């Protein structure tokens, strides 16, 4: 609206509490659990 | 429809009768009838397939007459009615096989695979031979509306529910009471649970009421009724309503007492048993309500005394069971059993050729979303279907 | 959102099993240990509070949850508890001289109690279930009961002369009382420095667990003599040092968590 | 719970469950110290008891519990009885103190405790208030900015801080909800609690005695509601207001209903 | 239906016997050990009755999956059949009966016995795969 | 004869019951008791053992299968015991103050661990799962642990003054610690006249049979302070004499026998 004063750098702003939140925690949860799911063939799928 | 039973039916006293040697004198009859529908099939062209896997085959029939000239039967005979016989069968089973698989909501009773509709013309109607079978018979009675009857030995009526229910719960589960049931296939086995042995409960007695409701009447069941249901009659962990957290369940099997069973039809009761067990009758009913009773046992040993204490530990749970088999029974619609094949043919059949799932039958065609949602369309896909599986059994088991 | 009915419930045996709502139920939860100044004694240490609540943080248990709060004696700490936490852990000293005290102890606390006032110089009362028991707090109580018959005269006691009444308690800081139940009791009772309560017991309470730090176990919960259980709160340790027993609490505390489970009321 | 509840308008209005509370409840007065002073009588509460006999209430159902004054029974007030009634002297001196203990056991609070040494609180709704009970509580607040600076006072002198009560044994304090405040109050002889106001309480009755209905129970000045379970009497005497309570002891219980929320001796909960 | 499918079988045909209730399991009673000790205190197997045309089969472990990966144990059981079978209608159910209360088993060898003490949950991830 | 493997065991149920195997397992093998000075000094006599052979003979036992192995205290026993015998039994004397030793006894011999050295110059220990513990065995063990962070610093004690460590014994002859699994601990030892391992508790010791002879069962194998069990071969006895007693084991010592199991390492 009016770049108010002088602001700060917005993107590492508006990033230092993007990552701490479900939307990026879940996207964590994610990524490993398929990493665990490709790891191992002898659990056999135990996530049913 | 009846005329494809009546193809079924001839070609199978076809293969059974017509053999070397045999008298003219017992088959003069059905060689006059195949003959009548050899010439009512000759001259038309019929196709079938077209949906999955099934093959898109096309039908023609130029076959020619049986001799009545013999006074006995030899194999320059038989030979040319099974050369005669094989492609009548392949087309039978192929038409068969291309209506299992059809659905409609619209007229579910009206034919689909349209070399179907097109036998149920006025020009085929000289095929009728004899309408003898349970199904076929149901169906023209059915179209003639008329009181039909299925009957079944131990019928799949009792979709799988296997469930409890806490009238009394707490966050660790350690004072419930409650009834478990499991309703699967022909088989009801109840059991009312207690952790107290109803030492708070007035007169010494809490009372247990399960109630089932049938989406079919039925009439003329013989019923098997024995206390002391057996798979909820010992150690247990099951979980939660929300499936959070877990409880346990250590059984100890008493005797009901107050036992009731109403078998009701629309609310009304028909049949009543009090304290009766082993077999028994119900004539016509949509509803059962078995309301049973646990008895504080008022005189206890030092061994049975020492389990149920007047504190809540209750390291043992009273329980009261009650098992109930549906063994025969008839019903004005059509059902599956452990006795018959149809429902295996239909399935198998789907299965095989990949048939994807219609607006009517859900899919694999699982009795239990199939019973639990029995709606007029579906019961009238699922005579049909059915029927022709029958007549397809009838030659090809 | 319905409160103070009870209503079936239903559910099913086909549905799955969630996750493990512990490293969850830490977080947003609270626990309070009862240790006894021998304890703090014999460890001589003044940063061992922030050292366990360090240690439980590798549990789970975050720092502004765990709590540690001290208890001079086991009869003081009996002298009208209130424990009111989320999770509470008592460890309690063995002594045969203190065996009743210390039973009635966990009879009080284990257990959910439903409490009336008393007015001993107006009524007399009666108990009319197994579970309507007497429960005194105080400094020094001397209870004195006399039972009368139909016609409210004594029964081998003089309603008027207190002193021909049968002594149960002798001088104790609490005292939980089971007389017999049918006939109207009258008592003495020392209420400049004692508070009686006529309380009925409920189910039992899942929210605290006492630890026997020392010899067997001795606890009767039950004031009836033939059952004399023993529940899952309710453990043992033995002892020679302290800081062992701390590490053992520590260790085991998902054990302990999972022994427990918080209060339905 | 969070299931439904089912019910149908055919059914029957059945019989009346009085007669039967009166035998399996218990009922607690609390009358002040110049009640009995006026009466000047030993054996009025076995009087009242036996007065209360024929109304319905047995023998070992009625308690009476004196209380000196207003602030002393509002330290600490432990109602645990199934039915409670209060009967309360108005006094313009003590209008808020009488309120503040109105809004104390007619409503049911969930309390947490308050560390001021250590931490700075701040409430979030109109129910979050922070009370404070003792012998003698003095309560300064001075409300901090975004940067953790006061606002119109100062961080360490404490005379700096706004003092909102002085020499009260209760007090109930509502600040603005958004704002972080720095406290100081005498640690020594009163303990604070943040406590949330859940729904009322309907095992309680306070009745005034004398002057015009005045408590303001609601904090906002805009409901000034006057419940169901708040009467007004106009008394010379105290043997006219006991007799009088004793022969419409039903009103009063047909006002009044045991608690839904759970069994506690407190008049509050605790949850850490 | 029997003269049947004999006269096809001698013109060779698809013929078909329709069975109700089908005696095609030999009486097998018998266990499998996959984690086993002299004592017999800490076991993992898996205990079968196949019987005319039911079977009970039951994975036990004494341990309940403690010390096993995932907290999740394993068990499988091949019943290889005779003779094929077609349009099969078959109940499936949990909690088989027969090997849900106390017994008092002996070892392989009959030299030993063991004990036997159960508690029934349901089966997780459970497959019933009909191969030909 | 596939050793170092572990395979799929196969069976029936319609293979009947085999012959009784003993009297034979008694010739086959050997039994070793262990009593206390206090019997032998009680009884006062020279020929008691060939008297107990003599009497085991009509059991089955024969005479050089059975040998006695005495022990002048409970510690000096739980001083490295090695107990090397296809049967063992020991008879064990009660005494309040002596409980944490005698428990420590039972869950170093009732079980068998799997013991890997440890060298306290050097490096810092952590625990791993709930049954990896340290086991110091010497003639005066006086152990201290210091607990660390995630950054290598100590928890209410500092990692060069040895005085700040929290002592979890004092002078012992035999000490078995749990602590909290996943911090790393430092540890001081007396290492001249004390040997501390780190040991991991497998499944248990079918071999050995402990007897206590005096007081209440109070022995807690099981580190964990909720199980608080009593195994099968965990008996009890009330003594006023030894004869008595060594005549109870005689006559009941195929009881014992068969709730022991010859070892499977
Ligand atoms: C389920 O539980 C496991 C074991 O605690 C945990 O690793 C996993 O993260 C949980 N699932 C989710 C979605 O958090
Ligand atoms: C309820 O009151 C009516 C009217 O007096 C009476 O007839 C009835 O019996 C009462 N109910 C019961 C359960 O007694
Ligand atoms: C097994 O025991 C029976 C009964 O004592 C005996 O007759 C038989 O000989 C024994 N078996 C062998 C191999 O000795
Ligand atoms: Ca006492
Ligand atoms: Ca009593
Ligand atoms: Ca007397
Ligand atoms: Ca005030
Ligand atoms: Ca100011
Ligand atoms: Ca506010
Ligand atoms: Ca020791
Ligand atoms: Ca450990
Ligand atoms: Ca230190």
């Amino acid at each position: 609206k009016s770049t108010i004063d002088a602001a700060k750098s917005m993107a590492t702003s508006v990033m230092k509490k993007f990552k701490k939140s479900g939307l990026a925690n879940s996207v964590s949860t994610l990524t490993d659990s398929l990493s665990d799911a490709a790891s191992s063939i002898s659990r056999g799928a135990s996530i049913r | 429809m009846d005329v494809l039973y009546s193809l079924s039916k001839t070609l199978k006293d076809a293969r059974d009768k017509i053999v070397e040697g045999t008298l003219y004198s017992n088959v003069s009859d059905l060689i006059q009838q195949f003959n009548q529908m050899i010439i009512t099939m000759n001259g038309n062209e019929f196709q079938t397939g077209g949906i999955g896997n099934l093959p898109i085959r096309n039908w023609n029939f130029d076959f020619g007459l049986l001799g009545t000239t013999l006074l006995n039967l030899d194999a320059n005979y038989v030979e040319t009615a099974r050369n005669t016989i094989d492609y009548f069968v392949d087309f039978v089973d192929n038409v068969c096989m291309d209506e299992m698989v059809r659905e409609s909501q619209r007229n579910g009773i009206a034919p689909q695979s349209d070399s179907l509709r097109k036998l149920s013309g006025i020009k085929f109607k000289r095929i009728n031979f004899d309408n003898s079978s349970e199904y076929i018979e149901n169906w023209n009675l059915q179209n003639r509306r008329q009181r039909t009857g299925f009957t079944f030995h131990k019928p799949n009526i009792f979709p799988y529910s296997a469930s409890f229910t806490l009238n009394r719960s707490q966050p660790a589960h350690d004072n419930l009471m409650g009834t478990m049931w499991l309703n699967a296939g022909s088989e009801i086995q109840v059991a009312g649970f207690d952790y107290s042995c109803a030492i708070n409960a007035p007169a010494n007695i809490q009372q247990f009421e399960h109630i089932v409701q049938l989406r079919r009447v039925l009439t003329t069941a013989t019923i098997t009724l024995l206390p002391d249901a057996e798979r909820f009659s010992f150690p247990r962990v099951i979980n939660s309503a929300d499936g959070a957290t877990t409880w346990y369940f250590n059984p100890v099997i008493l005797r009901p007492n107050n036992v009731e069973v109403e078998f009701l039809l629309n609310g009304q009761i028909i049949n009543t048993y009090q304290a009766r067990f082993g077999t028994i009758i119900a004539r016509n009913f949509d509803t059962i309500r078995l309301s049973f009773q646990l008895m504080r046992p008022p005189n206890m040993t030092p061994a049975v005394a020492a389990l149920f204490p007047n504190a809540q530990p209750f390291e043992h749970h009273a329980t009261v069971g009650l098992t109930l088999r549906i063994e025969s029974a008839v019903c004005e619609s059509v059902l599956a059993d452990a006795s018959k094949t149809m429902l295996a043919n239909v399935t198998s059949v789907r299965q095989e050729y990949a048939i994807p799932v219609g607006p009517v039958f859900p899919p694999g065609m699982n009795w239990t979303d199939l019973i639990t949602n029995y709606s007029p369309s579906r019961e009238d896909n699922l005579q049909r279907v059915f029927t022709v599986a029958s007549i397809r059994s009838m030659l090809v088991k | 959102q319905n409160y103070g009915i009870n209503l079936p419930i239903t559910g099913s045996m086909d549905t799955a099993y969630a996750n493990s709502t512990q490293e969850e139920t830490f977080l947003t939860s609270t626990l309070c240990l009862y240790y006894p100044t021998e304890a703090a004694t014999e460890i001589n240490d003044n940063s061992w509070k922030d050292t366990l609540s360090q240690l439980f943080l590798t549990k789970g248990w975050p720092t502004g949850s765990v709590y540690f709060k001290e208890y001079t004696d086991i009869a003081s700490f009996s002298v009208d508890p209130q424990l009111y936490c989320d999770y509470n852990v008592v460890l309690m000293k063995y002594d045969a001289t203190l065996q009743l005290d210390m039973s009635e102890l966990a009879d009080l606390i284990l257990n959910e109690w439903l409490c009336n006032p008393m007015d001993i110089t107006l009524y007399y009362y009666q108990q009319t279930d197994e579970a309507n028991k007497w429960i005194s707090m105080g400094s020094s109580c001397t209870i004195k009961v006399c039972p009368l018959n139909t016609q409210t005269l004594g029964i081998g006691c003089l309603t008027t002369d207190t002193a021909t009444f049968e002594e149960v308690a002798t001088a104790e800081k609490l005292v939980i009382t089971d007389v017999v139940d049918g006939v109207n009791h009258k008592l003495d009772v020392t209420t400049a420095t004692c508070t009686i309560r006529n309380c009925k017991k409920l189910g039992p309470r899942e929210n605290v667990a006492v630890i026997q730090v020392g010899g067997s176990d001795v606890l009767d919960i039950t004031a009836d003599p033939t059952t004399a259980p023993q529940t899952e709160r309710m453990m043992r340790i033995n002892w020679k040092k302290w800081w062992q027993v701390f590490y053992t609490v520590v260790d085991y505390v998902n054990q302990i968590i999972q022994a427990m489970s918080k209060r339905s009321r």
